[PDB]
């Protein structure tokens, strides 16, 4: 209706390995996910010998998460979390980068 | 029935994380009892939109 | 629903309201015997006071 | 002077000084505490999501 592109859907990328992310399964009962949290959607693998991967929702919190949050409340954008699945932080191997 | 059709709209809605709702009706018979309806579901249930 | 003496800080208030305000007051105690909230049942998408 | 030393410790645990305590905040098997039932501070727990 309105022929207006723009940017609003930023995808984020956060490791659960510091502290500051402490991104939890998602509870069955209650609302899904605690009342103070980021919806973060991971790719689980289903089986040893299948490269098939599954998107399961999960409950994001933390320090870091809280920073964001306050980013997106000042810039007043929304923004899609995601789990890296191919290493921790990423190195430059054979000038190729993962992480 | 637009009664199990707000319920199913709720629960999509819930399904994407969207807590907050604007129920922009119109002036339109039988139209009264659907917002009564969804009103009392949203306060009935333990969501919390 | 056997018959018991309750007495206390409640019951003299209760007993000053009743005087003061000419009421006949009929003491109850709780049958569930805890004050009761909205609590999560079956088809848990529903709030019932208890 | 190391007796006097000694004598002077708090061999019992620190007093709670508030909801603000790591203690508290962080569970343990070591230290349980909870609230009776569905009450007011149930409520009040529940409101504050922390």
């Amino acid at each position: 209706s309105d022929c207006e592109p723009d940017d609003n859907h930023l995808s984020i990328v956060t490791l659960e390995e510091a502290p500051f992310v402490i991104v939890e399964d998602i509870d069955p009962l209650t609302e899904t996910c605690v009342r103070n949290t980021v919806p973060c959607r991971k790719f689980v693998k289903i089986n040893n010998s299948t490269n098939e991967g599954m998107n399961v929702k999960k409950c994001c919190k933390g320090f870091c998460i809280d920073i964001l949050k306050k980013l997106s409340r000042t810039v007043k954008f929304t923004y899609d979390l995601y789990l890296v699945t191919n290493g921790k932080h990423g190195k430059k191997v054979n000038n190729v980068w993962n992480g | 029935s637009i009664q199990q059709q707000a319920t199913v709209m709720l629960k999509i809605m819930q399904d994407y994380d969207w807590h907050v709702f604007s129920l922009v009706t119109t002036i339109f018979p039988g139209y009264r009892e659907f917002i009564s309806f969804v009103k009392t579901t949203v306060d009935n249930s333990f969501v919390g939109w | 629903t056997v018959p018991q003496c309750c007495y206390g800080f409640c019951i003299d208030l209760l007993i000053k309201l009743a005087r003061t305000m000419n009421f006949t007051y009929e003491v109850h105690l709780v049958a569930d015997g805890k004050f009761g909230t909205q609590e999560r049942v079956n088809n848990s998408n529903k709030k019932e006071w208890n | 002077a190391n007796l006097a030393a000694f004598l002077v410790l708090d061999r019992p645990e620190e007093r709670i000084t508030g909801i603000n305590d790591p203690r508290l905040r962080n569970p343990s098997d070591k230290f349980i505490y909870a609230t009776v039932k569905q009450s007011s501070v149930d409520i009040y727990f529940r409101r504050q999501v922390e």
